[PDB]
């Protein structure tokens, strides 16, 4: 309680080393959204952390 | 992978 999961709106294939790939519906906890467009996140599927394009997720 | 560098200014 007191936190929000995010969900992927679309599939995404990561292209750069620090980025996560994911499929539509995958759930995330956001770790840092303060440094621009690309948010640091943890996939709740894999447990991996990396950047995701913020326009590809929305709050649950 | 992914293999490409992440640009530091992104």
């Amino acid at each position: 309680s007191g936190t929000t999961l995010f969900v992927a709106l679309y599939d995404y294939e990561a292209r750069t080393e620090d980025d996560l790939s994911f499929h539509k519906g995958e759930k995330f906890q956001i770790l840092n959204s303060s440094e621009g467009d690309w948010w640091e996140a943890r996939s709740l599927t894999t447990g991996e952390t990396g950047y995701i394009p913020s326009n590809y997720v929305a709050p649950v | 992978t992914p293999s490409l560098p992440t640009p530091p200014t992104r």
